[PDB]
C-alpha cells in the first residue's frame, strides 16, 4: 500500500493491481504533420490532468448496474470541463480507477468493462411499434452516471455476456476490491467534439448480486477515480 | 413472518372445476418451489403438485396428473392451483406449503392454514336442533342434538360463550348423507334451571342460526 | 408406489419417559423427515435428513434410521408434545406416512354417564333420538350397550370420541340411539350400559317412557 | 473469455442475469450433483451466450481444445471443496461423485484458489447427420462436464449460505472452423 | 498455493506443508533376487497410480473418529480395485492426504494417524464372557471407512493417548487444514494378499471436539485423497 | 415555511391489493420520513431516508420519491396496516405532514337505528335531548335528518363518528337534538331518519311525544 | 427497553406557565439529541424544540422561539420543557422524541406516550347523565348521554366492564365551551330488563363519577 | 428453554426418610454442577449440597453433612436428593439449582419452582368453614373463616373465579399447631344478597371440598 500524487490531488490506493491497457495502446499524443498542423494543438498538464473523484455510487442487492459516458462525465467537472466546453476539438486518454470498501462478510463479483461508441437503445414503447429516441439525461448521464434498465442486453440490445471482449476487469470482493484501466483515444478521426460525441461509456455492472447477513452494512461503496492522459485541445471560443 | 394464506373451496358439485389461490408474504417467493398438500378429513396426507421456483418445470402425482394444474405470478407471490373435472375423491382439506433445499432431498417449512374442498352432491340443509334436559345431585349435564345437515361445519355457542369451561364438542358423524352432532355442557346445580341456559347453533353454509332454550322436562 | 408404514397408531406416554415412534419403508430409502400436526392447526416442521431438528423442536427429540427402517425418539415425555407425527420420504413419489397419535397417559377416569329421553319437539316430527353421554373418562377404550326392555341394540347407534381433553386429559363420548317414534313408543325402559377397564360392573343409567 | 450461461434456465425476462451465474449452498448435502451441461459450442443451451457460440453459428464445421473457467463470487469466509469432471465423448454421465472421482476430474478448493480453468481435450463437430430432411453437421462429440459438492459449503455466523459462480469459455489457439455459412434469426426488418 | 496432477487426477492442495514419511522410509520397489524372480511383478504406472478421492466424511460435535484399511479401502474402488483383485500378491506404498474446509471461528484438533495390523476388538457380550469376533463390515469397512465406538481405547484395548507412537500428524483447525502422509510397505513378508490381508489402517479422530456458534456450518467435511506407491502385482486371475 | 401535502386523506382498501399514499412538497427535497399512528398510541417509526425500513415494518411495505414528490407503496394490504400515516422533512422547518387514514374495506352494511326519547331526569332541568344510534354500518358517509312534525331541522344536531370496528371493521354514528323543555313539547312526533348508500329508501325510527 | 414516559400538564389558565419533563430508560441518554412534539386534537404534528446531546445548542421553531425551553440533565436521564406565557394556541398532547442519525437527515425513531395540555379559561365541570332507555325484537341498544362537562375525558363503563364486547364510545363533542359525548351497548333480551343494566361515569378532573341505571320506560 | 422441575416431598413424620429429584430439560446437563437450596417459609435461603459436572466430588454444609446425599444420573438428566432421619428443622421449600462458572467464583442462574417438605409429627386434618356475613351502605365485604387444618395449603375460591377482582387472602398462621386463613371478597350491594355469594374451600392434603352460602344474617 501507498498513496500516489498529481498536483493537488492525492488518493491512496494498493500497491500495484494488475491494469488493463485497453486494445494494448498507450494514451498518446498527436504528432505535427496532422489535419490542423497551424493552430497548434494546447496540451494540458498542470491542473487540468490530476484525480478526479467522482461521487461514490452504493452497491445494492438490487443494483442493475451503472454507466457513464466520456468524455460528458468531466465536461461538467472543474478546470478539465473547463477546456472541454471553450474548445472546437478533443484527443484524450483515461485513466480509470474503480474501488469498494467490504468487510470480508460481504460478496459479490462487478465486471467493469469500457465500451467505444455505447449507443443507448430504449424500449421503443414495449410492443416494438414507438421510435421514440434516448433522452438527454440517458444519453449523458453526466459524473452522477446512470442505472441500465435491462441489464442482460446492456440497455442496447446485445448479451453482456459478451462485454468481456472489451477492455473489462473483474472486481470480486472475496479476492480484490480496486480495479484499473488505461484507455487510448478510439475514433475514426484524430480530434472530434467534446460535447457532441461519447467517444466511450464506463460500464459497471453486478453480475453476482450483492450479498451479506443481515447487520453488516447494507450498500457498498463503489468510488470511481479518474485521470485524463495526454489529453489534447484546438480552437479556443 | 412467513405468512401462506389461502382463498376458495367449498361445496362443488362432481364434474365441475375450481381453483384455488394462496398468498404469499414474508419471503422472496421467486427463489422458492412450491407444493400443495391435501389431508382427508384429518388422517392421510397426499402430494398433489409442485412449481419450479420460476416457470420452469411443473410436477405432479399419478393420482392428479390431468386434472390439476399448479401456477404462480411471481408478481403478487400468490399460488394457483386449478382443478377440472373434480370427483368424489377429491374431497379434502388442502395446503399451500414452501419447499426448500437440504443437503440432498427437499422439505416443507412452512405449510398454510388449508382451504376446504368438499365435492358432492346432494343440497345444502340446515340443522334442526333438539333440546337435551333430563326427564339429583348437585353438577347438572345438558345438552344439544343437531341433526341432519350438510355441509360441514356448524357451531353451538353456550349462553355466548360463558359456559365454555364445561363444553365438549362432538365430533359430527356422516349418515344419511347429511351430518350429525351432539354437544354437551356441565352446569353447577346453582346455576340451572334458576338461570337460562341456551344452546346456539349458527350453520354458515345456509347462513341458519336457531336457539334453544333448555326448559326443564 | 412407495409407502410408509408407521407404528403404532397411537400411543400414550406416562410423562418423563422416553417415546418411540417408528417408519418402516417398502424399499430402501435415502433420508426420511417428520412433521407434527395438532389439532385445528396445519403440519409442523419437525426433522429433516432424519437427524436434524427444525429451529423451535426442543432437543429432547432425536432422529436416526438408515436403508428401510427410521425412527424418532423422544425422552423425555411432556404433555406438551402430545400430536401426531408423520413421516416423509423424498426418493420418487412423494409420500407421507400414517402418522402416529401421541397421547398423555393419566389415572384411569371412570365415566359421568348422562342419559336423556327424546325431546319433545323431535317427537312432534316423526323421530326419536335417544342420547347417552359418558363425560371425562380414561383410558379411551370402552363399550357402551343399549338395553331397551331388557333387550340390547346395535342399529342406529351412533358414537363420536373427543380428543384428549388439554386440562385434565380425558376424553368424552355421546352414544345416539336413533330411532322412530313409533319404534320408541313401542318399549317402556331405554338403558344405555357404560363398560370400563376402571369399575367392575356397568355404570347404569336408566329411564322409563311412561313417565314424561 | 465469455460469460456462459450455464444457469440457462430462467426465462422470466427480470431473471435473465440469473443465466450467468448458477449457486452453491450449504443446504447441499456432500456428493450431491451441482451442476452439468455438454462441450457442444455449436449447438443450443448455455454456449449460445458465449461468443465462441455464436461464431460458430456463421460456420459449418470446426475443432480444437476449449476452455472453461469457474469464478467463485461467495463470501471470502466460505470454504470446500467441488468436483468438476470430464466424461469424453460417448461415457454416459457418471453415476454418482466417486464414479465421477475415477473419471477426469479436478478437486477445487475454493478456500484456496478463487478460480480455476479447465480444459476440454478436444470436441469435433464433423459427423454429418441427414435426419428430417434437412442434413446438419452435427457433434455427438457431446463431451460432458459435471461438477459435485465434494464437500459441503462451510461458513462461520455472519456470512451469506449461498454464493454464485460464473462460467467463462473461449477456445484454445488449436481452434479452427470451415464452411461460411450465414444462419440467423435476427435479421434487417422491413 | 498450486496443483499437482497424476494422470486425469487433479487435486488443489496447499504449496507443501510438513509432510510425515512413516518410519523414515519411502515406499520403494522390490529387487529381482526375491521369492519370485520367475513370474516377474508387473508395477502399475499409468492409470492404477493417481489421486483417489473419497467420500468425504462429515465431522460433527459427537463424531467420535474414523478408520479406514488398507489395502481393503480401494479393493472396491476404480482400476486399482481390479488389480488387487484379479492377481494372487501385492505390495504397495501410500501417499494418503487428509483435508478439512472450516472457516477461522470453528474449532477442532484431529489426530491423523497410521496403525500396522490394526486388528478390531469388539466388546465381547458386554460383561466379558462372550467370545464375538468382529464382522466383516467393521474388520474391512471399504471406502466408506467405520466409526470408532470406543475411541479411548481405539476399539482394540489400547489407549488412544499413546497413537503418537505411531506415524502420526495433527490437524488443528486454528493452524492447519490438511495433513499428509507416506507410508512404505510394511509386513513380514514381501508380498501377500491383497484381499485378505490388511497391512495397516487409517485413523483419524477428533482429539478436541468440534465447536462453533449457532449459525456456523454445522458440519467440517473431511476429504480423504489418497495415491498408490510403487505399487506391484503377480500372477493374474 | 415548508409546507407537506399529503393525498389523500382517507383511503379504503379490499385487502389484498395495492396502496399508494404520496406525499408532495412546496419545494424541492432531499430525503422524507414516515410515522404511523394506530388510535391511542403514540406514532411508531416506519420509514426513513425515504426508501429503509425500520426494524419492525413488514417487507410488503416500499418507498420512493425524487426531489419535490415522494410516496409510500403497499403492496399487498392486510386489515393489520390500517393507521394514519405521515411524512416529514428534514431540510428546514421541520414540517410534518397532514397524514392518511389507511382504513379496511368491507361489504357496505345498513345501520341498526335506535331513537330515545329524552330522559325524565333532564326535562325536570329545563333541557330535553333527543338522541339516535346508528350502529354498525358501511361505508362511512351517511346522511340523517331529523323531521319534527314533518318539518326538517338543523340546529342544536350534534353528530359523532367512531373509528373503524376492530372485528367487524363498521362505524357507529349518534345524532343529538338538544332542544328546550318547551320546544321539545311545542311538537309531537320526531323522527330521525338514514340515507346510506345500503338501502334504496330512508331508515325511519319514529315516536310520538304523548305517550311516555 | 427504551422507555420515554413523560409528566406534568393538564389544565393552565391562558398567560400561565407550566413544565414538561420525559424520563429516559434502556438507553444512553447523553449521546441523543431529544425533541418535543406536539399533536393537535389527533391530525396535525408540529415540532416544538430539540436540544444538542450535551448542553451545546438548542433549536426552536418559529411558532414557540421565545415562550418554550428546552433542557436536559444527563444525571437522571430527563428531558424538560418549561412553557411561559402560555396561548390558547398551545393546547395540545406533547411526546419527548429520541432524534437518530441516518445518512444525512435525522429521525425520530422511539416517541413517548404523551402528556395532554389544556390552556383554558372555563371552569371544570362535573358531568351530567341521562338515561337513555326507550320508550319489539331480540337485540337492545341502551344509551347514557353525558352532557356539559370540562375538561376531557370521562370514562363511561358498562356494569362494571361485563358488557365491554357491546359498547360503542363515540367521540366528545365541543359546544358551549363544554364537551359533550354519548356511549351505547347492546345487549340480548335476555338480559334486559330482567337483569340490571347500568352505566357508569367517572371524571376524574373533578373527582365526580355518577352511576345510571337504565329503568325500561 | 431451560427447565429444573422437581418433585417428592410432602409430610414426613420425624425420623423418617425421603428422596428428592430433579428433571433437567434445554441444556447438556453433565456438563454443568448442581445443587439444592432450601427456603424456609418465605425467608431465608441455605445452601444444601453440590454435585459435581460428573460423579467427581460431592459437597455440603455442616448443617446437613451427614443425612443428606445429592446424586445425578447423566443419562435422564435429573437430580437426586436422599434425605434420611429427618429432623423438624427440616421442614422448608427445596429448589434444584445449576451452577454456572464466572470468573472466579460460581453463581446459580436457574431455580427450579421446588419442592415443599414438611417434616411433622400431628395428623392431617381437614379444615372448618364458618361464614362471615355482617350481624348500609353501598359496597359489600364479605368474608369466610377456614379455622383448624394441617398441612398448608387451602384454596379459597369466590363463586368459581367470577369475584377474583375484589379478594384478598390472607396468609395462614400457625396456632394449635394447626394452621388458620382468612379470606375477604368485596361486591356492590348491586350483587347482594340478591345473588348468591359462596366461598369454596379445597383442602387437597385430605381431598376435602367444602362450600360455604354467605347468608345476610
Amino acid at each position: 500500500v501507498a498513496q500516489l500524487t498529481i498536483g493537488n490531488s492525492t488518493i491512496t490506493t494498493q500497491e500495484a493491481a494488475n491494469i488493463i491497457v485497453g486494445y494494448g495502446e498507450w494514451p498518446s499524443y498527436c504528432s505535427d504533420s496532422d489535419a490542423t498542423a497551424v493552430d497548434k494543438p494546447t496540451r494540458p498538464d498542470v491542473s487540468v490532468n490530476r484525480f478526479y473523484t467522482l461521487d461514490t455510487k452504493l452497491w445494492e442487492k438490487s443494483s442493475k448496474g451503472w454507466y457513464w459516458k466520456f468524455p460528458d462525465v468531466l465536461t461538467e467537472t472543474g478546470v478539465f470541463g473547463q477546456n472541454a466546453q471553450f474548445h472546437y476539438l478533443y484527443r484524450s486518454g483515461f485513466c480509470i480507477h474503480v474501488q469498494c470498501n467490504a468487510s470480508k462478510f460481504h460478496q459479490g463479483a462487478l465486471l467493469v468493462a469500457v465500451l467505444p461508441e455505447y449507443v443507448i437503445g430504449t424500449v421503443a414503447g414495449g410492443t416494438g411499434t414507438e421510435d421514440t429516441h434516448p433522452p438527454y439525461k440517458q444519453t449523458q448521464p453526466g459524473a452522477d452516471g446512470f442505472e441500465l434498465q435491462h441489464p442482460y442486453v446492456l440497455d442496447a440490445g446485445i448479451p453482456i455476456s459478451q462485454l468481456t471482449v472489451c477492455p473489462h476487469q473483474w472486481i470480486n470482493l472475496r479476492t480484490n476490491n480496486c480495479a484499473t484501466i488505461i484507455v487510448p483515444y478510439i475514433n475514426a478521426l484524430p480530434f472530434d467534439s467534446a460535447l457532441n460525441h461519447c467517444n466511450f461509456g464506463l460500464l459497471v455492472v453486478p453480475i453476482s448480486p450483492l450479498d451479506y447477513d443481515q447487520g453488516a452494512t447494507p450498500v457498498i461503496p463503489i468510488t470511481i477515480t479518474l485521470a485524463p492522459m495526454c489529453s489534447e485541445f484546438a480552437g479556443l471560443r | 413472518e412467513v405468512k401462506l394464506v389461502e382463498s376458495g373451496g367449498g361445496s362443488v358439485k362432481p364434474g365441475g372445476s375450481l381453483k384455488l389461490s394462496c398468498a404469499a408474504s414474508g419471503f422472496s417467493f421467486s427463489t422458492y418451489g412450491m407444493s400443495w398438500v391435501r389431508q382427508t378429513p384429518e388422517k392421510r396426507l397426499e402430494w398433489v403438485a409442485t412449481i419450479s421456483g420460476g416457470g420452469g418445470y411443473t410436477y405432479y402425482p399419478d393420482s392428479v396428473k390431468g386434472r390439476f394444474t399448479i401456477s404462480r405470478d411471481n408478481a403478487r407471490n400468490i399460488l394457483y392451483l386449478q382443478m377440472s373435472s373434480l370427483r368424489s375423491g377429491d374431497t379434502a382439506m388442502y395446503y399451500c406449503a414452501r419447499r426448500v433445499t437440504t443437503v440432498a432431498e427437499y422439505y416443507f417449512d412452512y405449510w398454510g392454514q388449508g382451504t376446504t374442498l368438499t365435492v358432492s352432491s346432494p343440497k345444502t340443509t340446515p340443522p334442526s336442533v333438539y333440546p337435551l334436559a333430563p326427564a339429583t345431585n348437585s353438577m347438572v349435564t345438558l345438552g344439544c342434538l343437531v341433526k341432519g345437515y350438510f355441509p360441514e361445519p356448524v357451531t353451538v355457542t353456550w349462553n355466548s360463550g360463558s359456559l365454555s369451561s364445561g363444553v365438549h364438542t362432538f365430533p359430527a358423524v356422516l349418515q344419511s348423507d347429511l351430518y350429525t352432532l351432539s354437544s354437551s355442557v356441565t352446569v353447577p346445580s346453582s346455576t340451572w334451571p334458576s338461570e337460562t341456559v341456551t344452546c346456539n347453533v349458527a350453520h354458515p353454509a345456509s347462513s341458519t342460526k336457531v336457539d334453544k332454550k333448555i326448559v326443564p322436562r | 408406489d412407495i409407502v410408509l408404514t408407521q407404528s403404532p397408531a397411537i400411543m400414550s406416554a406416562s410423562p418423563g419417559e422416553k417415546v418411540t415412534m417408528t417408519c418402516s419403508a417398502s424399499s430402501s430409502v435415502s433420508y426420511i423427515h417428520w412433521y407434527q400436526q395438532k389439532s385445528g392447526t396445519s403440519p409442523k416442521r419437525w426433522i429433516y435428513d432424519t437427524s436434524r431438528l427444525a429451529f423451535g423442536v426442543p432437543g429432547r427429540f432425536s432422529g436416526s434410521g438408515s436403508g428401510t427402517s427410521y425412527s424418532l425418539t423422544i425422552s423425555s415425555m411432556e404433555a406438551e408434545d402430545a400430536a401426531t407425527y408423520y413421516c416423509q420420504q423424498w426418493s420418487s413419489n412423494y409420500t407421507f406416512g400414517g402418522g402416529t397419535n401421541l397421547e398423555i397417559k393419566r389415572a384411569d377416569a371412570a365415566p359421568t354417564v348422562s342419559i336423556f329421553p327424546p325431546s319433545s319437539e323431535q317427537l312432534t316430527s316423526g323421530g326419536a333420538s335417544v342420547v347417552c353421554f359418558l363425560n371425562n373418562f380414561y383410558p379411551k377404550d370402552i363399550n357402551v350397550k343399549w338395553k331397551i326392555d331388557g333387550s340390547e341394540r346395535q342399529n342406529g347407534v351412533l358414537n363420536s370420541w373427543t380428543d384428549q381433553d388439554s386440562k385434565d386429559s380425558t376424553y368424552s363420548m355421546s352414544s345416539t340411539l336413533t330411532l322412530t317414534k313409533d319404534e320408541y313408543e313401542r318399549h317402556n325402559s331405554y338403558t344405555c350400559e357404560a363398560t370400563h377397564k376402571t369399575s367392575t360392573s356397568p355404570i347404569v343409567k336408566s329411564f322409563n317412557r311412561n313417565e314424561c | 473469455e465469455t460469460i456462459l450461461e450455464v444457469n440457462n434456465v430462467p426465462t422470466n425476462a427480470t431473471s435473465l442475469m440469473e443465466r450467468l451465474r448458477f449457486p452453491v449452498s450449504a443446504q447441499a448435502g456432500k456428493g450431491e450433483l451441482c451442476a452439468v451441461f455438454r462441450a457442444d459450442p455449436g449447438r443450443n443451451g448455455p454456449w449460445q451466450s458465449t461468443l465462441l457460440g455464436q461464431l460458430c453459428g456463421y460456420y459449418t464445421q470446426w475443432s480444437g481444445s476449449l476452455e472453461v473457467t469457474f469464478m467463485f463470487t461467495g463470501s471470502f469466509m466460505a470454504t470446500g471443496k467441488m468436483l468438476i469432471a470430464y466424461t469424453p465423448p460417448g461415457g454416459p454421465l457418471p453415476k454418482d461423485r466417486a464414479t465421477a472421482m475415477l473419471g477426469t476430474h479436478v478437486i477445487w478448493d475454493f478456500g484456496l484458489q478463487s478460480s480455476v480453468t479447465l480444459v476440454i481435450p478436444w470436441i469435433s463437430n464433423t459427423h454429418y447427420r441427414a435426419h428430417a430432411r434437412d442434413g446438419v453437421f452435427d457433434y455427438y462429440t457431446t463431451g460432458l462436464v459435471s461438477i459435485w459438492y465434494q464437500t459441503n459449503y462451510v461458513v462461520p455466523i455472519g456470512a451469506p449460505n449461498t454464493a454464485y459462480i460464473i462460467a467463462l469459455a473461449a477456445a484454445q489457439k488449436n481452434f479452427t472452423m470451415k464452411l461460411c455459412k450465414d444462419a440467423s434469426d435476427i435479421l434487417q426488418t422491413g
